[PDB]
């Protein structure tokens, strides 16, 4: 991308018929860390005491 | 044209790391961010700004080198069959478990959906394994389960009317080809807590999920080889979906088709003589 | 034909190439993607999950017990509980954790780290603990008076069982080297010290266990990242697996 | 010339390539396409056509007779007529049918299958038959009491000569493996059992033939498909044909 | 398309040199452009037109061959590892200090931010170093600090699951690849007035900035070599930012990792017998 | 495939190629660019900075003293102080300056040059000096009468310590050759002479130092440029550095 | 550029994803020689006497 | 450089390639095209021109006389004049005509053909002739009674000297094979028979020539075409021409 | 990578290629173009300039004298002055002129040529001359009676010193061959004859020089052109020049 | 042409400067067979008698 900073901007051009032929995907996809870090029924806000 | 627009996907890696807000001192009984409870199973919620006085930091670092695509998106060795001159035929069973680096990288996840780019480098050598000259075509045939296997270099199975084949030269550029996600399942499985068969609980069929196994690559030279050929089979994993992260492999791998380990000395990190000095 | 000039790098195979390549099965139609819980898009979602430090790495401790730092009733004031060089590389206790094992695959790191400690003594067992982070330049702090001069939290044992010491990213440069490669002087990237001290003492009712434990846990903060993939040192083989 | 970088896979010949290639006769103008009846665009149009099972595969039965399952007057109740492992691969009776011979060219299959049975006894010959499909996990059902617990139809011999047992796609996964490759444990894909039982008995007027036949027929339902072409096992040659 | 417009950057070298305005004679006590004061540290401000009578000159000369990009923007040799036949393995430590021409060009600046294009030419020869025929694949593996190094030609480290590798033929076209600015710092440093380590002032760690060191390239042939291979490693510096110009190196270089020089005869230009004749 | 015709120059490596090439680390995200003082975009910004001539290059003068041209009380009129062949190449005094060392990397030059002289005598020391530039065609001027016929400035020692002689670009051609390559007759590009003369005398109070110095300094004017990179003559090695 | 005089005019076309892959930049960038030639708090115009 | 993958067929030379290729004289400017009569754009313009059949191919007839079929006064009724297998290939009389020599360059043909006959007897010589075309399936018609059952014209000698028998395209397929290649059974493409009969008799005044001639001529109709170029059989050489 | 098929002519070097190729100095900025008088864009601007024929090519005449055809006082009527075969090739007098030396670099020519003659006798010397051009087919005209039948001018010596005979392009074809290559019968391209005759006589006053000269000059008309570059015959070398 | 019947439809793309470099022409050009089949001053319509 002739460079913004940490932004790689790519035009993936597949020359073949099957999508599997395309090169690797460069998108950043959504991160939901809280399904692993906060996997609890009741949210615990940072400023509260956790138990009770 | 719009039709050529269909063959182009503009895709962007511009997700940044979290920044830092300035904070000041806090003297209160209201807000106690440092008090935690690891029993819940939740990771600590306390942040920098609530524990010390911080300055402001504008985020500048990307995260893309740890995206699952980037982490798996390079080629690794997965098969090294040797074609001898006696029969001029060899094969490789297709799975990513002979060589430990890719297998250990895959062990961070349970289920993985991907495509594959395969790359094959052929190298000719003498009996004493010194590089040598040999120009010959070779044939790699995909043999799926239930297709008859070639038994010789001249077997009529190499017709290849229905099995796909790639023909390339030993001293030419490397053969390369892509493969879609081929499992009968909706993902591959890195680990399997079950049996390969009903009505059977043999230990040799524990942990064997046959939907990971798509068959064989078979290799001949198109004439009888004058020198042995070594094929190096590289796989790059691409267009990757990953689910359910795991504790990664820590003990060395011992067997291709199960997780057996030594476990003689229960430790991973090195020892010291005292916990209060280095 | 269109006139061309193939240049250098023709016919090479680079393992990090990003190129399209012909599909050997161009008519194949894969099974649909179904919903599965816990989809991961980025390995820093794993690095932000707490894992247990193999913190009791004393010679002779084996197995699960390497995960519990001893804490005892002291007969002297201001004693030291623990000492740990802040390092994502090498082979010390951080190296076998989730964050440490991810760092084994990477060459460089940046960002804040947090350490969560959980006390395991009886309900009736009390104590106060000082957890210190010392930025680099010198040695491990020798006494609690020297350690307190740094970043530190003071932990009171009570109903909320656990504490966090946030080790903030304090650094001359935007990134550090994961490894401690000697020939390359990567000790340049020394990242400081973590030490634990008795702030008062562990106190027990008569005839209770005079020894209890801390389970140390570590994870990355949301401002953390890794660069440059590299081979994992301790995942080796001498033969092809059969 | 335009600068280029030929990469890996240069000059290879892949048998499934989809590439244009120069025509050795670029001025040729072919004969027109005329109308012909029965144009086929997809081999699953053939797989939906019923064909006869080589169902009477008992050792010693040769020729056309392998196509008629015996059905007799019974002297005991609830007897078994037929048993068949549901398999598109291997070498059992389904393997030589239209659907089975197409499955020989493919590695994986999905969808519902139907089996149509035609009774061939005299007009005056009566009977009722139970046709059962047992999902996998165990063995072939041992008695009609066990077989009836599965999917099943009950057939009354009469003016409408034929019956359909639809074997529905009942499966943990979206696809199964066609083959039963042992080294690869493709018995993982075991697809269940088809059995036939006397629901009442075959009954005849005095001096009629006490034996008649069922002609079994099989075809794919419209929800059926195949993946991964593969070589047919039993179409071989030891020499070039002259 | 606009998406393809993203992959094109129109960039122009049309900066000209300064021109000349005609001037006439000056007889005054007002304007004295020739009187200077070098003590301030400023360079003289006097121009042609104020010192003599000038004509007008329209500027026509470009400056682009001395732009920092053009000055660094060509390939130079930086590494020449020799792969012998005894072990068929070699390596090159990655820095631009073995060969003096590129190092001396870099010595005009303190901090430099750039990308690199690497080019590798492999040449096979006999023991008496005469060119010889040898067709073989070779592997160049980037081994970053902390990754285990290969110890043999057949070490399983050459799997390369996480280290990037390039495979090319000894008698094929040269391998070539680009590299972004990889320093943990915000620029590279050509010179370092400090120590590599805290708590250490060993002379061998003076002037050593380990953030310039990104590790090693390792080299094997994929079979055991029949003849020795010489790899020539060329680097072209591109997309270049430069800060803080220096007095350039004048004494010859003597060591790879420090600025030691002879300094026996303190002079640079040649001598003459008299200052008032040539 | 698209029909092509690779032509001559295929697979060559030219060191001045301007081609894109595959990145071995396509997912890497570098550290931001920070502000640093003194960014240089073009090496002619350096060439316009004054540097000291190694002007006192007489046999036997070593070290810092080579930077001070002697100036003395004269006992005779119109004496010569200095003589210098105007040359960016070769090995004379201009060759070791900032402009001269840049010229070592280039083959051709154009533009005006300026020489700034600083007197270092005592406050009480007086003098007047003639600085002459003689265009090429003949030899170095032999006496002050001949030198004055050229471009020249006359310098009065006083409060303003320094003077500039601008050596203007006076030239048959738009560019000259940097080098004096004999086999190629690059003396064709002879660029003239610089000489320094006593215009009156150096005069001192009784018992003062009868010798003082000029520090000569040189730089390029804004109308100056270089062409054709070339290897530096005096930056050599006989072995790989270890 | 099929030629203006000393104007090289280039369309840098990068075929790869990462900006580092692109060929070398042909722009002429701004020159501020005076941060090195006139690095002094008080500007000294050419026609003035420097000291005082 | 643009990443590419040269595929199979690289560097081959196909004689029927349709590709542009660099001109060895790119500045040449040819002489203008002038008007010339008789420009030909398609060789089927030649095939529609009548030419003379080498019809009198009896053993012993040489030269120009091979172009005249004898016609005589008959002493018996319904006699045969001529017989000819309808064939564009082989070596019979049609093979040396304009249409036949073009067919030597092609593998397949379609369309109607016409045969024009010119009588050459004296003004006073009378006669009527039957010209028959028999579609394939059997042999040459044996008598005029059998031949008349086919397509046929009846020719009366008179002022208009000539007649046309149009041999219409009557064919199971859109195209036939030109050749009669035995190993390949191209007799499959047998195209029928042409025969000529006396419809009444040739009658002359006393003492006139009792023998006259027919000159047979053949050409293609506008519905005719050729496919697949092929080498001409009888245009050979054993040595390079000098 | 984009699939490609390099074809025939790959990697060849043709000396007349018109292809772009990488510049070994892509940052170089050349010196401006200045005005110079006499810019030439096309070598036919040179061919239209008159030059002197080496017309007096008689055996024994050397040097400058080969440029003056003798003209004398005649003692007989209608005598011949000169004869010349019209040829741009070969080695006769036209071959060394500007037009002839350009024709040495080319294979084919077309257009009109003019020959300008200048008389050099004394002011008092009179004469009339016939200049004839004979189109090809026969020999050189033998007498002035035969030569006058062609294109011709009649020249009167006087104040205007010079005359033009325009040799017009008279030709069966648009172009002729420059050379007279025997093996290839390029005498096919014979272009005719130029002859000069006394129309009256050269007459002088008593005791004047009885011999004077014509300087012949030749050039191309604006309708002239050349095709097909070819090597110059007489510009050879047996060794590399040192 | 991805096929109409007997219609070949081609885009001849010449990459070189001289027209002679172009590949072969695929146009069908006009056919005037009658300059060779009916080369006679007076037209003879099919249904007429030719002579007189
Ligand atoms: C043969 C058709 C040419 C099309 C290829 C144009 C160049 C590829 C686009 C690359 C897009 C991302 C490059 C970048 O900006 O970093
Ligand atoms: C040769 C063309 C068809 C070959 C199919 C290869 C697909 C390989 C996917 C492997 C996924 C399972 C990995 C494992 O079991 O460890
Ligand atoms: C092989 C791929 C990764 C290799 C990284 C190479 C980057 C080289 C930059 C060198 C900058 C410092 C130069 C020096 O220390 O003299
Ligand atoms: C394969 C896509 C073709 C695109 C390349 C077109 C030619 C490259 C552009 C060069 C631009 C600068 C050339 C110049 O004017 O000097
Ligand atoms: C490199 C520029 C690509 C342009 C070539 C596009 C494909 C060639 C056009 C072929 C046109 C006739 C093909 C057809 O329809 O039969």
């Amino acid at each position: 991308g002739a460079q913004g900073g940490s932004t790689i901007n790519y035009n993936n051009i597949n020359y073949y018929s099957h999508a599997a032929s395309a090169a690797q995907n460069k998108q950043d996809f959504t991160q939901d860390p809280s399904k692993f870090t906060q996997p609890i029924a009741d949210v615990i806000k940072e400023t509260a005491v956790p138990l009770k | 044209g719009k039709m050529l627009k269909d063959a182009i996907d503009k895709q962007v890696a511009g997700a940044l790391v979290a920044g830092t807000t300035t904070s000041t001192h806090s003297v209160a009984t209201d807000s106690t961010p440092a008090l935690q409870a690891a029993e819940t199973g939740a990771t600590s919620t306390a942040r920098d700004e609530s524990m010390i006085e911080t300055r402001t930091i504008v985020p500048t670092h990307g995260i893309h080198e740890t995206s699952v695509e980037s982490f798996f998106g390079r080629s690794s060795l997965v098969g090294m069959p040797l074609l001898a001159t006696g029969t001029s035929i060899t094969h490789w069973r297709i799975d990513f478990r002979e060589f430990v680096q890719l297998r250990a990288k895959m062990s961070w996840f349970t289920y993985m959906r991907f495509d594959v780019e395969f790359t094959i480098i052929a190298t000719s050598s003498t009996g004493q394994n010194v590089t040598t000259e040999q120009h010959t075509t070779y044939q790699v045939m995909y043999v799926p389960p239930g297709a008859p296997v070639p038994s010789n270099q001249d077997s009529f199975q190499w017709q290849s009317g229905c099995n796909p084949s790639v023909f390339a030269d030993t001293d030419g550029p490397p053969a390369q080809f892509s493969v879609p996600f081929m499992s009968s399942a909706n993902a591959y499985s890195t680990v399997y807590d079950g049996y390969a068969r009903f009505m059977d609980t043999d230990p040799d069929r524990y942990g064997i999920l046959p939907s990971n196994f798509l068959g064989f690559m078979y290799f001949r030279t198109l004439e009888d080889a004058a020198h042995q050929v070594r094929f190096r089979i590289y796989a790059k994993i691409k267009h990757t979906s990953c689910w359910i992260p795991r504790a990664p492999r820590q003990a060395p791998y011992k067997k291709r088709y199960n997780l057996v380990f030594s476990g003689d000395s229960d430790r991973i990190c090195s020892n010291r003589a005292s916990l209060t000095s280095y | 034909g269109l006139p061309t000039k193939p240049g250098p790098g023709s016919y090479q195979f680079m393992t990090t190439d990003e190129d399209c390549s012909p599909c050997i099965l161009p008519d194949f139609q894969p099974t649909p993607e179904i919903f599965i819980p816990g989809k991961v898009n980025n390995l820093l979602e794993i690095a932000q999950v707490e894992s247990i430090l193999e913190a009791n790495n004393r010679e002779g401790v084996e197995g699960v017990e390497r995960y519990v730092i001893p804490v005892s009733v002291q007969d002297a004031l201001d004693a030291q509980i623990y000492a740990l060089r802040l390092e994502l590389g090498g082979s010390g206790p951080l190296s076998s954790s989730l964050l440490g094992t991810l760092a084994k695959h990477y060459t460089q790191w940046s960002g804040s780290v947090e350490i969560t400690c959980m006390f395991t003594g009886t309900f009736m067992t009390t104590g106060k603990v000082l957890l210190a982070y010392t930025p680099p330049g010198g040695d491990m702090p020798r006494n609690r008076e020297e350690a307190m001069l740094g970043t530190h939290v003071i932990w009171d044992f009570g109903l909320q069982s656990s504490i966090t010491l946030v080790i903030p990213w304090i650094s001359a440069s935007h990134f550090r080297g994961v490894s401690n490669d000697d020939v390359l002087n990567y000790q340049y990237y020394a990242a400081g010290h973590v030490t634990i001290w008795y702030q008062t003492n562990m106190v027990i009712p008569p005839g209770f266990p005079n020894t209890a434990g801390i389970i140390m846990m570590i994870a990355a903060q949301p401002n953390f990242s890794f660069r440059i993939q590299k081979d994992r040192e301790d995942m080796t083989q001498t033969a092809i697996l059969q």
